[PDB]
């Protein structure tokens, strides 16, 4: 009855166990909203594109800080202004990368719309599995689970990312040390 | 269901599978309030002018008729083609082909049995049996849909940058 993550709060009533990394950790209840074209099914869609996004901006940032940049492009070690010099020399690519981008938003929100509509896909379901690392389940479950916490930690990781860049104007590593 | 093209998305309930070049690409669900054979021919007419198109450029950056008017690169062409009445004869011709279409989609639209895009012109026949004729028809609109893309392409690369053939 009591949630898991917080044993002070009730559980939380639409989230049983289904989903993975399920602790409970709802206290403002926002599980249940079911307006404005969003309930369980578009947070749990928004999450996981929230959790993929942060994870491919914190595997680029740490990339590009290490390794350095890919040849022909710019350099500076501060990602979040670097992005100004790329745009400055190869504008094409910022906006065709924007246009990608855009229509491939779209079709997401279209399928998150269909599938919540009529129910045949999970949240965050895009049939993305060209190498077959989850084909089989009891090892799909892990997956989802592994992909979930790395997500919200680097969530957490790029948005610090974000305001260290924007406030500091140094590179993330720089400030660490 | 869970249409071929995009397999998280549904088949757009208007495309089984009676149609050629059909991978049930249709996310925003234009088929689901416009009728099926306009689409089809609208998409079959953009596919014949972009391909004309496309290899028009390309061929006129190279080669050139005869006179001082045809002595521009393509993309400067349209303002010269405009002023010397060149373009206005294809104007004239494309609204004549125009409206004997406006007279044979409405026919199609109301019954008749055309086909979307079949116009029937086959001097040479390159389509013997109804095998042939939907390799050939599936040719048609994938080279289409290429030159389509292709010709966006190249006019916007062009217009960036002023550049010959190698629009880079
Ligand atoms: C420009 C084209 C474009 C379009 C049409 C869309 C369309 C969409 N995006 Mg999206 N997106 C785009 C570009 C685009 N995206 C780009 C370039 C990025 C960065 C790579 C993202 C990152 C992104 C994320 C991370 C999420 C979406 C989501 C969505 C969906 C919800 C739209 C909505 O109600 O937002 C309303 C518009 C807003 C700006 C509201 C957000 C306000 C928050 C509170 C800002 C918080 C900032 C703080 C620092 C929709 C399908 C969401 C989704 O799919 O949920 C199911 C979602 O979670 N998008
Ligand atoms: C959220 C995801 C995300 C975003 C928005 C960016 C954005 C960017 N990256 Mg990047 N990157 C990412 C993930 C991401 N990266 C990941 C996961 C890796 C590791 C594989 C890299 C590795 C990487 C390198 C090695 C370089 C960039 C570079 C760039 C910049 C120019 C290239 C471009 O327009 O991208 C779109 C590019 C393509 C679609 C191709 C741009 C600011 C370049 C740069 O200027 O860095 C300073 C550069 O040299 N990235
Ligand atoms: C920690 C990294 C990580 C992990 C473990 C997963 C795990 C998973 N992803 Mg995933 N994903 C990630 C990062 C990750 N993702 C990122 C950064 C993106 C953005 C490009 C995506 C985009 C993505 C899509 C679009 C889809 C998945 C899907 C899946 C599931 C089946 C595919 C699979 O076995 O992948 C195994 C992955 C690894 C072993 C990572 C190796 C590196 C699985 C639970 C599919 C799904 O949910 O099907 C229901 C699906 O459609 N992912
Ligand atoms: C994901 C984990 C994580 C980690 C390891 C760090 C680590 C760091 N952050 Mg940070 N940060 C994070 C998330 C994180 N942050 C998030 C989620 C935000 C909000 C978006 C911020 C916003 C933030 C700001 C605004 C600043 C730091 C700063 C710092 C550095 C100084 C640490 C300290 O105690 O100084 C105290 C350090 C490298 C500081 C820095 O760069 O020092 C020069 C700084 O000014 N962070
Ligand atoms: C979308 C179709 C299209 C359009 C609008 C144009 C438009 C233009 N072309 Mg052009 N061209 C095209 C296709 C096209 N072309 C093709 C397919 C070729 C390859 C043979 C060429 C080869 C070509 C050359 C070599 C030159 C032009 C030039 C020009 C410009 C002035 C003279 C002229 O009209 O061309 C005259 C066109 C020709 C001599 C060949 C046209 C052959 C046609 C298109 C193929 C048969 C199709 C058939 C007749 C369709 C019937 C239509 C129906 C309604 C009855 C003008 C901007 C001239 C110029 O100023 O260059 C900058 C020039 O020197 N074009
Ligand atoms: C790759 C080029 C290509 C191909 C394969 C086709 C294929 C076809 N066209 Mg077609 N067409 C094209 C370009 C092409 N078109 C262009 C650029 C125009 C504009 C002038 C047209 C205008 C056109 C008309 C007006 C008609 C066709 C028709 C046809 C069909 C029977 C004729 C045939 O076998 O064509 C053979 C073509 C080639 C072998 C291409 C090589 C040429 C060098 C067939 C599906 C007819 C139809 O609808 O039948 C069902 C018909 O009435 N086409
Ligand atoms: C049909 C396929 C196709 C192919 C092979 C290319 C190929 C290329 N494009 Mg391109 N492009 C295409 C379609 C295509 N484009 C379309 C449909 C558009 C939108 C209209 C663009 C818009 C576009 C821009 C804006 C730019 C390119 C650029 C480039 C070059 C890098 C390369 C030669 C770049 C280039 O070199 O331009 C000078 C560049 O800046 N393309
Ligand atoms: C930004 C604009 C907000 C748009 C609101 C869209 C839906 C939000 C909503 O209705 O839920 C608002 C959420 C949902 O609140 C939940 O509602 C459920 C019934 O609908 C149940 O009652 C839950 O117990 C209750 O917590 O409540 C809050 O988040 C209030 C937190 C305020 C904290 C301030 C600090
Ligand atoms: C109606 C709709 C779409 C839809 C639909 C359909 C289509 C109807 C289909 C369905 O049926 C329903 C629905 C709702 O899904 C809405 C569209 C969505 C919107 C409104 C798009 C918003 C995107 C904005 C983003 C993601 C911007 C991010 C900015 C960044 C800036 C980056 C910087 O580098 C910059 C530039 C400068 C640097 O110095 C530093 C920083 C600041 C970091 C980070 O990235
Ligand atoms: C949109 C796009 C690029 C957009 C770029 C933009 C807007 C950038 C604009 C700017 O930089 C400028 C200009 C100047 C700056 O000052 C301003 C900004 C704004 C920064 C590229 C698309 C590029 C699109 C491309 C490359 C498409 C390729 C398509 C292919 C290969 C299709 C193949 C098929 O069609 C066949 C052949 C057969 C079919 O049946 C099957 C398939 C497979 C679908």
């Amino acid at each position: 009855e009591r949630s898991k993550s917080l044993p002070f709060l009730m559980k939380p009533k639409n989230l049983d166990g289904s989903m993975a990394g399920d602790v409970g950790f709802d206290p403002l209840g926002l599980s249940e909203i079911n307006d404005v074209g969003v309930d369980l099914y578009w947070l749990r869609e928004a999450e996981l594109k929230h959790c993929r996004l942060g994870m491919m901006a914190a595997a680029g940032i740490l990339f590009v800080e290490i390794l350095g940049p890919a040849p022909g492009f710019p350099a500076g070690k501060s990602q979040m202004d670097v992005f100004w010099k790329v745009y400055a020399e190869k504008p094409s690519l910022i906006g065709a990368s924007l246009a990608a981008i855009a229509i491939l938003e779209v079709i997401s929100g279209v399928a998150t719309t269909q599938g919540r509509q009529n129910g045949d896909r999970a949240p965050g379901d895009y049939n993305f599995d060209p190498l077959g690392f989850g084909k089989d389940p009891a090892k799909f479950k892990d997956l989802q689970l592994k992909e979930v916490k790395n997500g919200r930690l680097a969530m957490i990781a790029a948005a610090g990312m974000i305001l260290q860049g924007v406030s500091t104007h140094q590179g993330a590593l720089e400030n660490l040390s | 269901e869970k249409s071929k093209a995009v397999p998280f998305l549904p088949r757009p309930a208007a495309l089984d599978g009676s149609v050629v070049g059909d991978v049930g690409f249709d996310p925003v669900g234009f088929t689901s309030w416009l009728p099926l054979s306009y689409l089809q021919e609208a998409e079959i007419k953009h596919c014949r002018i972009a391909m004309l198109a496309t290899l028009g450029w390309i061929v006129a950056d190279f080669v050139h008729l005869p006179g001082a008017v045809h002595e521009v690169s393509s993309l400067a062409a349209h303002d010269v083609a405009v002023k010397s009445g060149a373009l206005a004869q294809i104007l004239i011709w494309t609204s004549i082909a125009e409206a004997i279409s406006v007279i044979a989609i409405s026919q199609m639209l109301e019954g008749s049995g055309r086909q979307p895009g079949d116009f029937k012109f086959d001097p040479l026949n390159f389509a013997k049996d109804e095998k042939s004729l939907k390799k050939m028809q599936l040719s048609e609109l994938k080279n289409g849909r290429l030159a389509m893309l292709a010709f966006s392409g190249i006019v916007t690369q062009a217009a960036l940058t002023g550049h010959a053939f190698p629009y880079m």
